[PDB]
């Protein structure tokens, strides 16, 4: 915590999507490279930090993290407008919280600025045999809407960095 | 578990800070007399242009040290309001665990108060980021 700031940019992200999902590990892996399998379900919402290096640029990203649970909707949604990046969190072995992805895309038009960057994220992927989200059908709707998809997984920390990085430097493109 | 490994790093890493600022105020506390041994030296109580030389870097060294200083103390307040939303949400989800048949309407009122804190803690962390992002735009500007 400085007073001179050695860093170029700083990014907000936030993570959205079902309770259950993988959220709060996602960003415990990224930011902490750490797991819990613990169900801690996370209280309206919650940020950590982790620092970043993109085409020589230092980047600060600033990750908030939301209850997925319906019941908190009125309390996480102060949140989206100040988002750069928004990433939509799905479990692929869950088919109805790929199912509400739209829903999750209609919160994100209602409360989110304009031009916020989006990212599709199918977690839990080492869960091989009790997978049932083709990663076909994600990828054709992501790429109906021009969004960028991934699978990854918390657990084993596939992809993670990647996600994040994805959404930084499509942030950074933009901005 | 996961959560004590949490706290026994944040624990550490307050415990760190405190000594790098414990040894800053030292050495502050021996500039200042080094300070006034110079000053009593060039008013006549070895070599003058060498008194002046280390005069030079004794003011330099004590804006060393400030800026250390207040870089520690910020990082210090950062770590507590981390370590004090902890405590907040670990008060708030034994609360919760608590099954709402015995809960009294106090426990009620104590679930709202104990949120409200930890969500005001956790403003404060972010308007702590946004303070820093504010003063790069100044520095980059000026510069
Ligand atoms: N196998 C596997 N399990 C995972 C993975 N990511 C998360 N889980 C598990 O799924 C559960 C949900 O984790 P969590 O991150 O808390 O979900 P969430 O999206 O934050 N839920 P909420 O919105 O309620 O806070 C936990 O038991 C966690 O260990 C993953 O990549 N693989
Ligand atoms: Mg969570």
């Amino acid at each position: 915590g400085h007073m001179n700031p050695e860093y170029d940019y700083l990014f907000k992200l936030l993570l959205i999507g079902d309770s259950g999902v993988g959220k709060s590990c996602l960003l415990l892996r990224f930011a902490d490279d750490t797991y819990t399998e613990s169900y801690i379900s996370t209280i309206g919402v919650d940020f950590k930090i982790r620092t970043i290096e993109l085409d020589g640029k230092t980047i600060k990203l600033q990750i908030w993290d939301t209850a997925g649970q319906e019941r908190f909707r009125t309390i996480t949604s102060s949140y989206y407008r100040g988002a750069h990046g928004i990433i939509v969190v799905y479990d692929v072995t869950d088919q109805e919280s790929y199912a509400n992805v739209k829903q999750w895309l209609q919160e994100i038009d209602r409360y989110a600025s304009e031009n916020v960057n989006k990212l599709l994220v199918g977690n839990k992927s080492d869960l091989t045999t009790k997978k049932v989200v083709d990663n076909t059908t994600a990828k054709e709707f992501a790429d109906s809407l021009g969004i960028p998809f991934l699978e990854t997984s918390a657990k084993n920390a596939t992809n993670v960095e990647q996600a994040f990085m994805t959404m930084a430097a499509e942030i950074k493109k933009r901005m | 578990g996961h959560m004590k490994q949490e706290e026994l790093k944040r624990l550490y890493k307050a415990q760190a800070i405190q000594r790098q600022l414990e040894e800053v105020e030292e050495r502050q506390r021996a500039s200042e007399i080094q300070g006034v041994r110079l000053e009593k030296a060039l008013r006549g109580e070895q070599d003058e242009a060498q008194l002046l030389q280390e005069w030079f870097k004794l003011v330099l060294e004590k804006n060393k040290l400030m800026r250390y200083e207040s870089e520690l103390l910020i990082m210090a307040q950062e770590l507590e309001l981390e370590d004090h939303q902890s405590r907040l949400e670990q008060k708030l989800r034994e609360k919760m665990l608590k099954e709402e048949s015995q809960k009294d309407e106090k426990d009620l009122n104590e679930e709202q108060e104990v949120f409200t804190e930890l969500m005001q803690v956790i403003e404060q962390r972010d308007k702590l980021v946004d303070s820093l992002e504010e003063q790069r735009i100044r520095e980059k500007a000026e510069d």
